[PDB]
Parts: structure tokens; C-alpha cells; sequence
């Protein structure tokens, strides 16, 4: 299926995923498309921060759901 | 002409050189690096205030979940000189000053681009995991344009510089 991932700069990132995918897997897909290392990625859905070990299915992530990607990069 | 570890020749000719321009290693280094690249003059307080104001004025976009702390709390927190700036600050400052900001990430050997689709002009800042510096061409030029012939070569050199620095023990 398709989920979208929006950044704070307004850009949107399309992802092909299965309900079986873990948040980790998703960050790995975002790294594939965008080169962003997973350890710098924070994903947010429905006002909740998503945790590495859980699946999209755990958060009710479905068709055309939109996730928000926020990066860390603090120095 | 021998190149130092913090230098990388640009393109096949290597006539121009990309180099690290160090900024003050205080808790505001992100802001120092951006101010130098865009203004060629230091600024921290104005940049922190700009971020604080944008967050406060946009609670829907910069909600508690996005910020990882309450909106009002974040707005005060970023005003502290000890608070480290990150991607949230970069995005806001980039939008405000109409210049894209490209983060050259040493440990990842990748460039994280902010607003590359909005603004053709960009600066490069070097991130080692805990600290930011500026990248300059010929010890002066900091603002590049992605549609100028040499831009691809500049980005290639930035990535090769990042790789070399990762390999010589410079990332954290």
C-alpha cells in the first residue's frame, strides 16, 4: 500500500509499505529514498511518536495515511 | 600546493577548493555556522528569537508531538544560549532567510537538504554529530546556486570531504 511522509519544509515523501512493516523498516525505506539515517529520524502519527519495535498495524496506519517526519541533527 | 585534511578540490580541474570554516565551539554553533554562511556576520540571538516566534505563532504545525515537548515550552527553551539547535531550527531559518540549507553529515556521508525545492541558493554546513561548521569555496564563497554549472562538483566535493573526515576520526 501507500503511505505518505511529510517533512517540516513542506515536502511529501511517498512510501510503498505493508501493514506488517515495523517503524524501523519504514525509517529504512525513508533512508533508501532520501539518504536520511534512521537514528536522525523521528516519525509522528496522530499526535504520537512512533517507537522502533512496533508495526504500522499497531498504530492504525492504513491507506494513504500521512506520517510526519522530523529530524534531530542537534549540534 | 598540498591539500589539508579539511580541504577538497572541486571537480576534475581542482582549481577551486572546498574547505571547513570553523566557528566558535559554544552551544550555539549551529547558529554561528548559518549566520556566517548567509550573512558573513555572526548572529545568534536574532536567529533564536526568530525560531521562538515561528514556533509560538504556528502551534498547529509545530505541535507538542512534532517538537517532542509542549509548544510554549519549546519556544522558551530555544531562547536559552545553552540549547542546541537542530533540524527544526534549520528548516525555520531557511524559510525565513530564503536560502536552502544543506547539512553535510559526516558520520552518514550524506547531505540532508532543507528547502532545496524552494530556493536555488544554498549554504553548506558540516555536521559531525555534536557540532556544526561552515563550508566555503576558496576560503570565502559560502552561498552557492544549484543551477550553476559547478554546483554538482561542489556537492560531490562536500561528500568526499565528509567521507575523508569520517575516515580520519572526525565524527561523533
Amino acid at each position: 500500500m501507500q503511505i505518505f511522509v511529510k517533512t517540516l519544509t513542506g515536502k511529501t515523501i511517498t512510501l510503498e509499505v505493508e501493514p506488517s512493516d515495523t517503524i524501523e523498516n519504514v525509517k529504512a525505506k525513508i533512508q533508501d529514498k532520501e539518504g536520511i539515517p534512521p537514528d536522525q529520524q523521528r516519525l509522528i502519527f496522530a499526535g504520537k511518536q512512533l517507537e522502533d519495535g512496533r508495526t504500522l498495524s499497531d498504530y492504525n496506519i492504513q491507506k494513504e495515511s500521512t506520517l510526519h517526519l522530523v529530524l534531530r541533527l542537534r549540534g | 600546493r598540498v591539500l589539508k585534511s579539511t580541504e577538497m578540490s572541486i571537480g576534475g580541474s581542482g582549481e577551486n577548493v572546498l574547505s571547513v570554516h570553523p566557528v566558535l565551539d559554544d552551544n550555539s554553533c549551529l547558529f554561528h555556522a548559518i549566520a556566517y554562511g548567509i550573512f558573513k556576520q555572526d548572529s545568534v540571538r536574532d536567529l533564536r528569537e526568530m525560531v521562538s516566534k515561528e514556533v509560538l505563532n504556528n502551534p498547529v504545525k509545530f505541535n507538542d508531538a512534532i517538537l517532542d515537548k509542549p509548544n510554549k515550552d519549546y519556544a522558551q527553551w530555544i531562547l536559552k544560549m545553552e540549547s542546541w539547535g537542530g533540524a527544526i531550527e534549520i528548516g525555520i531559518i531557511s524559510d525565513a532567510l530564503a536560502v536552502a540549507i544543506y547539512v553535510v553529515d559526516i558520520d552518514a556521508v550524506k547531505i540532508e537538504k532543507f528547502n532545496e525545492d524552494k530556493f536555488d541558493n544554498y549554504i553548506l554546513i558540516l555536521f559531525n554529530g555534536i557540532h556544526y561548521d561552515s563550508l566555503t569555496m576558496n576560503e570565502f564563497k559560502t552561498v552557492f546556486n544549484k543551477n550553476q554549472p559547478e554546483s554538482d562538483d561542489v556537492l560531490t566535493a562536500a561528500l568526499q570531504l565528509a567521507s575523508n573526515l569520517k575516515q580520519t576520526g572526525y565524527s561523533f
